[PDB]
RNA sequence: GCCCGGAUAGCUCAGUCGGUAGAGCAGGGGAUUGAAAAUCCCCGUGUCCUUGGUUCGAUUCCGAGUCCGGGCACCA
RNA sequence: GCUGACUGGGGCCUGUAGAGCACUGAUAGGGCUAGGGGGCCCACCAGCCUACCAAACCCUGUCAAACUCCGAAGGGUCCCAGGUGGAGCCUGGGAGUGAGGGCGCGAGCGAUAACGUCCGCGUCCGAGCGCGGGAACAACCGAGACCGCCAGCUAAGGCCCCCAAGUCUGGGCUAAGUGGUAAAGGAUGUGGCGCCGCGAAGACAGCCAGGAUGUUGGCUUAGAAGCAGCCAUCAUUUAAAGAGUGCGUAAUAGCUCACUGGUCGAGUGGCGCCGCGCCGAAAAUGAUCGGGGCUUAAGCCCAGCGCCGAAGCUGCGGGUCUGG
RNA sequence: UCGCCUCCUAAAAGGUAACGGAGGCGCCCAAAGGUCCCCUCAGGCGGGACGGAAAUCCGCCGGAGAGCGCAAGGGUAGAAG
RNA sequence: UCGAUCAACGGAUAAAAGUUACCCCGGGGAUAACAGGCUGAUCUCCCCCGAGCGUCCACAGCGGCGGGGAGGUUUGGCACCUCGAUGUCGGCUCGUCGCAUCCUGGGGCUGAAGAAGGUCCCAAGGGUUGGGCUGUUCGCCCAUUAAAGCGGCACGCGAGCU
RNA sequence: AAUCCCCCGUGCCCAUAGCGGCGUGGAACCACCCGUUCCCAUUCCGAACACGGAAGUGAAACGCGCCAGCGCCGAUGGUACUGGGCGGGCGACCGCCUGGGAGAGUAGGUCGGUGCGGGGGA
C-alpha cells in the first residue's frame, strides 16, 4: 500500500508542520518534477492515487520516482471519548518546496499533463518544474 | 561556447536589499583570495542555464580585471526554488577537481531499437589543470550491450587530464 | 591489535600511583641498563635522576640496581625529599626493580 | 494488556546534575556533581562516592577541565 | 444505508512454497461378471465472478464496483 | 541593614530550535554480489542464466518524541560592579488561598475539531464589569481612576452626515458595492514586469486562388474507390494537396480543411510573474458595511501634513500618608 | 489504575500534567564480596579430523558495536569486563 | 533482631459484603440524561480531478481512485447558562418560514421522430388525497392523484389538548 | 655550563598527532637477540613475566622523515533557527525590525606540536 515493515514504535506524536522542506527539493532523478507549495500530511492512499493516475496516463510506459514515503503512523479513536490513544489506522510529512513524484523518459507534453493530473489528487497546491544547472551535479 | 557575466564588489549593504534590488549576492575565492561580490540575477541566470558549473565563466567585474571562475556552489532557497547566493571559484595553474558533462555517442549499438537506454551519470568529477579543460567528453563504446556496467577509465579521457575517479562505478547500462 | 598489554599495565599502575599525589619515583629498565627518575606532576617536572648509564657501573644487573637506588636516595635526600611513591612502571616488583627500590631506602623511603 | 491503558508509569526525577560551577567557593564535603555514569571524573582534591558522586576534598574553588578523550574533570583549587 | 464473508468445468468442495488446477460425484469407455451393482483403471470442458494495480508473471499478492449470505443504531 | 528584582562584564553548566545520518531504526532509485526463489542439465559432487528473493558493500536520494557525528538564540549559577526600592534578609503575631479563566507562544491528548482537555513560559480578567478604541462585549488595542476645574497636550483609534476632527495634498489600483467573504479548482476581467516563437525573404484576420499520380491502397467487400471498417500510409510529380482532417453518402456525383501562391500592411501568437478583482457561492421571523450613504471614493496600496481623541501627561487649587 | 526503577513527553539548569507513548522491580551473589597480581572484547576473512551458521585450535584485521546477574539509561577495556 | 501484597504501598479497626423502582435529607448546573450553545468526526448536499462504462464518443446518462467545501436536519464530542425545576416521544390543533423543487409555470441539453422520458437550469405564488398495520416518527401496503417534496421554528407548538 | 642536533625516559595539548605506501637509523641509547644455572615464571609453552648475558640484527618493534588515496581538522560568504520588538493568515502557517547566529557544504589545512630530565654530540 505504502508503509514501513518493522517499526521501532507503533505510535508517535503529531508534531508541527513548521518550516521549508529541508531537503528533497532539488529534482535528482528525472526530467520533470512535482513540488509542494504547502505543508501537509500526505497519505499513503493519496500517494498511490497519484502514482496510478500517472501510469494510467501513459501507456504503462515512462518511468516514475515518487520520493516521499509514509513512515509516520496516523492514529484515530472510534466514536468513543478519551481513554488512552490509538488506534491503527500512515502519512508522509511534506513541507513547501519538496519534490515528490518526479517522472522521466517521456515527452514534456506527456509528463506535464500527467503531473497536472497527479496533483489534483493531492491535498495541497503544487508546482510543475523541469531541471537545471540549479539542480547542480553531485 | 565561451561565457562572461559581470560582477561588482560589496562590503556593507545587507543581502536582503541587494536581493530586492534584482541583484544576487555571492562570494569570490580561491587559495590566494576571498572577496565579497554581487551580480545581476537576470543577467547571471541566462549565463548559468548555459554554463552550469560545467563550462568556465570569466566574470568580468571592475578594475576591470577579467577573472576565470568556476561556479562551485549555488544555494537556492527552497521555498521559491530560485538562487539565493553563488560561489565563484577563481582558477590559477594548479590542478583542480571539477564536473565534466558527458556525450553519449552511438546508436544503442547492439540490442538496438531497443532495450532501455539508462544513463546513470550526466557528469564526471575529474582532476584537471585549468589550462586544458575538456569542455565535453565523447563516450561511445559501441560494445554497448545488455546488463554491463562501464567503470571509469573506459572513458575517452580527453587529452588534458585524469579522473577524480572513483575508477569503479556505474555510468550506463541496457535492460 | 591496538594499545598493547605492555602499554595497558603501563597506564594501569601509573594512574593508581598518580592519584595519591606524592612525588613519583619512576623506574625504566632496559635489557642493558636501569634508570630511575623522581617526578612531580602538575608541574610536569623531574627533580632527581640516577642511572646505571651516568654512574657507569656493571656486572650482576640486580646488584648494579641496588646501587643506583642508593645513588638516588643520597642525591635526593639532599634536597629534602623523603616520602615518595614507587612507580614500578610496567615491571613486576621483583629482582632488578625490587633491588633498586630496597636500595632506595637508606634515604627517602617506605619501599 | 493493549488498550485500556498498559502505560501510565514513570519514576521520580532524580535531580541530577552539576551542583557547583567554576569558581564557586566550596568547603570540604560539598558535593560538586551528581551523576549517573563517570560523566565527569574526579580531579584534584575531589572524591568520588559509590554512586559516582563527586565532592570537594578540601575547601577551595572549583575549576572545570576538558581533557579531550580523557573526559571532563572537576578539581578543587585550595587557598582553602 | 453501515463494518465482515463467499463466488471456480455439469453440480458438490478442495486448493498460501506467486511461479504446469486436481480429487471425488455425475457422463463415455475399459477390466470385472452369465448380465448388471459395487470396486479398480482412464477420459475431458473451467479463455477458473468483471475491472485498475504489483510483479518478468498473479485463479493464487491489493483496492474498490456487483449479483447473493452474516453480524449492525429511533425517541423519550 | 545594601545585600533586592532588573542590568554590564567575566567564567562554568546544558543537548532543545535548526540540522545531520556517524549509532538505533525506517527508507526511494541504481550497481555489485553471499544464500536460494529452482528454468532445470542433474537426478555424481556438478551447474549455469536470472526485468523474482538478498544480506552486507558502493552510488545517487530521504525520515525519526523514546536516533545524534553536530548544535545556535536563550536559560541556570557564582564572582565583580550599577541598582535606596511598598526592595532584600532574620525572628515572631494575624490571615486568606489550595474550583480559576481568556489570550500569546511551546508541547501532549484530540480530528494539523471545540468558547475541548492537560502541562510549560508570559500576560491580563479575577480583584481594574472604573476610563478611551474595537457598533454593542471580563480578559484584543490604549491606559493603572486621591479630590475638584465651562483650561492644555496626547494614546489607541479616528477626521463625508448620525459623530469630535480633512469632503486634506500628491502618485498609482479596483468597477465588483469588491470593499462589507469562504476553499480546491477554474477563467482573452483588468493594470504592470518579464521571457520565448513567428513577422516587411512582408507574418496572425479575413478575402481572391490549387483542391494529387500508379489506385479500387494492399486490406475489405452487393461497395467504403479517406468519412458503416483493421491499415504494407509506401514509389512518384510539384513553387503545391495526407492513398486524404470533417460535413456528404445510391460506396462514387456534389463538399471542406490541412498544406501552398497571392491580395493588404503592422504587429501577432505562446509562457511565466506580481496587484486588484470575477466564478466556484444553498437555510430556515425583516433586512442592512453599526446605519445613512460612498465609485478619479467616504474602497485598497504608497508618501505626507494638520487636526479630533482617555480618569494617561500638563497647568491651578485641595486632601491624606511617607520621607526630608 | 494505585508504591518503586528506566526512557520519552520536558520547551539544551532543576522541576513540570493527562484514563499521553514504551518497558521493568517486590529479587539475586559466601562469590556475583575486599585486595594484590595478570589478562582484553564482539564481529569479519583465511586455515584446521570427527565439528555443522555456530564447541575447540592458528593466523591476520576489528576502539569498542561485547561484557558488566535481570529493565532501560548513563557509564565503562588507561576497566566497571 | 523478628512478625506487615498494612501492594488503596504516609500504612481509619485487632476484626467487615451487597440491595433499594419503597426510599429520605443536605448539596451541585463544580456533574449525567432533554433542549440550546461551541465543534462538525459522522451525516445530507455540492464542487475539483477524470481511470473507465456508454457501438464511436462532446461527460446523452454514468463516474473508480484521490482532492476541496457547504449546510447543522443524524449519531456523537465537549460540559458553557439553566438541578431554590428550561415537563420527555408520538398524535391533534394552529401555523409560519427555507429551498437543496414533489406538482403546476418558463427554460438548455438528449443516445429528443411523435407521444412519453431522462438529466441539468430558473422559479417558494399556490397546491401537495383518503385508508389497513403499528404508541410509533419512519416504513410497508390498498385505492387514487397534477403531485402524494425535504427541512427549520427548544426533534415548532402540554399556563392549547391528548 | 646556555644554544642547536640525535637518542632515552617522562609529562602536556587530545587525531592538524591517525591508517596506508615509501624511505631511513645500530657507534651510542633502545629492541629484537644468546641462554634457563640461579631469583622468578606458564590453568600447557622462558610466548609472556623473570633472571644471568653480549656473539649477531635493525628483519620485527621503536625513532626520524617524506607522500593528501582514506581518516582527522576546516574558513569566508549565504542560509536555517532565535533573545527582544512588530505585522499578516479561516487555518496549516507566513513575513518585517533590531540584536545573536549554526549544521551540511565549498575554499583550504594536516603525515604533529611541546615541557621537564637525562645520555651523546654542539
Ligand atoms: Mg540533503
Ligand atoms: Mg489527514
Ligand atoms: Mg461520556
Ligand atoms: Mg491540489
Ligand atoms: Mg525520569
Ligand atoms: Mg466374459
Ligand atoms: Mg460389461
Ligand atoms: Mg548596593
Ligand atoms: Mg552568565
Ligand atoms: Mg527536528
Ligand atoms: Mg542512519
Ligand atoms: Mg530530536
Ligand atoms: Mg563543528
Ligand atoms: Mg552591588
Ligand atoms: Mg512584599
Ligand atoms: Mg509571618
Ligand atoms: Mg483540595
Ligand atoms: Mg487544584
Ligand atoms: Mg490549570
Ligand atoms: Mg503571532
Ligand atoms: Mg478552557
Ligand atoms: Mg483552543
Ligand atoms: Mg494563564
Ligand atoms: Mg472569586
Ligand atoms: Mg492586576
Ligand atoms: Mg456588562
Ligand atoms: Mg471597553
Ligand atoms: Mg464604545
Ligand atoms: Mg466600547
Ligand atoms: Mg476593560
Ligand atoms: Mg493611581
Ligand atoms: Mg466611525
Ligand atoms: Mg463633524
Ligand atoms: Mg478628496
Ligand atoms: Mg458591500
Ligand atoms: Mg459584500
Ligand atoms: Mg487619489
Ligand atoms: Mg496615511
Ligand atoms: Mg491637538
Ligand atoms: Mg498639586
Ligand atoms: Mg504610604
Ligand atoms: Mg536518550
Ligand atoms: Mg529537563
Ligand atoms: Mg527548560
Ligand atoms: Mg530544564
Ligand atoms: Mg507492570
Ligand atoms: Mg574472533
Ligand atoms: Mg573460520
Ligand atoms: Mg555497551
Ligand atoms: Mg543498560
Ligand atoms: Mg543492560
Ligand atoms: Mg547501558
Ligand atoms: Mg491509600
Ligand atoms: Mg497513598
Ligand atoms: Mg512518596
Ligand atoms: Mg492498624
Ligand atoms: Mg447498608
Ligand atoms: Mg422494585
Ligand atoms: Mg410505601
Ligand atoms: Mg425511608
Ligand atoms: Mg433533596
Ligand atoms: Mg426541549
Ligand atoms: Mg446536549
Ligand atoms: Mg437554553
Ligand atoms: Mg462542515
Ligand atoms: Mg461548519
Ligand atoms: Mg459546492
Ligand atoms: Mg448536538
Ligand atoms: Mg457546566
Ligand atoms: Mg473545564
Ligand atoms: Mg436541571
Ligand atoms: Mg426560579
Ligand atoms: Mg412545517
Ligand atoms: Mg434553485
Ligand atoms: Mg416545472
Ligand atoms: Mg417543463
Ligand atoms: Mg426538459
Ligand atoms: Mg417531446
Ligand atoms: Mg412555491
Ligand atoms: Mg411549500
Ligand atoms: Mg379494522
Ligand atoms: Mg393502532
Ligand atoms: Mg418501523
Ligand atoms: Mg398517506
Ligand atoms: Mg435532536
Ligand atoms: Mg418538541
Ligand atoms: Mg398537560
Ligand atoms: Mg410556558
Ligand atoms: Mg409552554
Ligand atoms: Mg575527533
Ligand atoms: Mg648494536
Ligand atoms: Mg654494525
Ligand atoms: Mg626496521
Ligand atoms: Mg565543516
Ligand atoms: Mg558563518
Ligand atoms: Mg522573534
Ligand atoms: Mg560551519
Ligand atoms: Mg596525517
Ligand atoms: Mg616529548
Ligand atoms: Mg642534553
Amino acid at each position: 500500500m505504502l508503509m514501513p515493515r518493522r517499526m521501532k514504535y507503533r505510535k508517535q506524536q503529531r508534531g508541527r508542520l513548521k518550516g521549508a522542506t529541508k531537503g528533497g527539493d532539488y529534482v535528482a532523478f528525472g526530467d520533470y518534477g512535482l513540488v509542494a507549495l504547502e505543508p501537509a500530511w500526505i497519505t499513503a492512499q493519496q500517494i498511490e492515487a497519484a502514482r496510478v493516475a500517472m501510469v494510467r496516463h501513459f501507456r504503462r510506459g515512462g518511468k516514475i520516482f515518487i520520493r516521499i514515503f509514509p513512515d509516520k503512523p496516523y492514529t484515530k479513536k472510534p466514536l468513543e471519548v478519551r481513554m488512552g490513544k490509538g488506534k491503527g489506522n500512515y502519512v508522509a510529512v511534506v513541507k513547501p518546496g519538496r519534490v515528490m513524484f518526479e517522472v522521466a523518459g517521456v515527452t514534456e507534453e506527456q509528463a506535464m499533463e500527467a503531473l497536472r493530473i497527479a496533483g489534483h489528487k493531492l491535498p495541497i497546491k503544487t508546482k510543475i518544474v523541469r531541471r537545471d544547472a540549479y539542480d547542480e551535479a553531485q | 561556447m565561451e561565457y562572461r557575466l559581470k560582477a561588482y564588489y560589496r562590503e556593507g549593504e545587507k543581502p536582503s536589499a541587494l536581493r530586492r534590488a534584482g541583484k544576487l549576492p555571492g562570494v569570490m575565492y580561491n587559495r590566494h583570495l576571498n572577496r565579497k561580490v554581487y551580480v545581476d540575477l537576470v543577467e547571471f541566470d541566462k549565463v548559468f542555464r548555459q554554463a552550469s558549473i560545467h563550462h568556465v565563466i570569466v566574470l568580468e567585474l571592475p578594475d576591470g580585471q577579467s577573472l576565470p571562475t568556476l561556479v562551485r556552489q549555488v544555494n537556492l532557497d527552497k521555498r521559491r526554488r530560485r538562487p539565493e547566493h553563488v560561489d565563484f571559484f577563481v582558477l590559477s595553474d594548479e590542478p583542480v577537481e571539477m564536473y565534466v558533462p558527458l556525450r553519449f555517442v552511438g546508436t544503442p549499438a547492439g540490442v538496438r531499437a531497443g532495450g532501455v537506454l539508462q544513463e546513470i551519470h550526466r557528469d564526471i568529477l575529474v582532476k584537471v589543470s585549468p589550462r586544458n579543460i575538456p569542455e565535453f567528453i565523447e563516450v561511445d563504446v559501441s560494445g554497448l550491450e545488455i546488463g554491463d556496467s562501464l567503470h571509469a577509465s573506459d572513458l575517452k579521457l580527453p587529452p588534458g587530464v585524469e579522473l577524480a575517479v572513483s575508477p569503479e562505478e556505474t555510468i550506463a547500462a541496457v535492460v | 591489535a591496538r594499545l598493547t598489554a605492555y602499554e595497558r599495565r603501563k597506564f594501569r599502575v601509573r594512574n593508581r600511583i598518580k592519584r595519591t599525589g606524592r612525588l613519583r619515583l619512576s623506574v625504566f629498565r632496559s635489557l642493558k641498563h636501569i634508570y630511575a627518575q623522581i617526578i612531580d606532576d602538575e608541574k610536569g617536572v623531574t627533580l632527581v635522576s640516577a642511572s646505571s648509564l651516568a654512574l657507569k657501573l656493571k656486572g650482576n644487573k640486580t646488584e648494579v640496581a641496588r646501587q643506583v637506588g642508593r645513588a638516588l636516595a643520597e642525591k635526593a635526600l639532599a634536597l629534602g625529599i623523603k616520602q615518595v611513591a614507587f612507580d614500578r612502571g610496567p615491571y613486576k616488583y621483583h629482582g632488578r626493580v625490587k633491588a633498586l627500590a630496597e636500595g632506595a631506602r637508606e634515604g627517602g623511603l617506605e619501599f | 494488556a493493549l488498550a485500556s491503558t498498559r502505560n501510565g508509569r514513570d519514576s521520580q526525577a532524580k535531580r541530577l546534575g552539576v551542583k557547583r560551577y567554576e569558581g564557586q567557593v566550596v568547603r570540604a564535603g560539598n558535593i560538586l556533581v551528581r551523576q549517573r555514569g563517570t560523566r565527569f571524573k574526579p580531579g584534584k582534591n575531589v572524591g568520588m562516592g559509590r554512586d559516582f558522586t563527586l565532592f570537594a576534598l578540601v575547601d577551595g574553588v572549583v575549576e572545570f577541565q576538558d581533557r579531550g578523550r580523557l573526559g571532563r574533570y572537576v578539581h578543587v583549587r585550595p587557598l582553602a
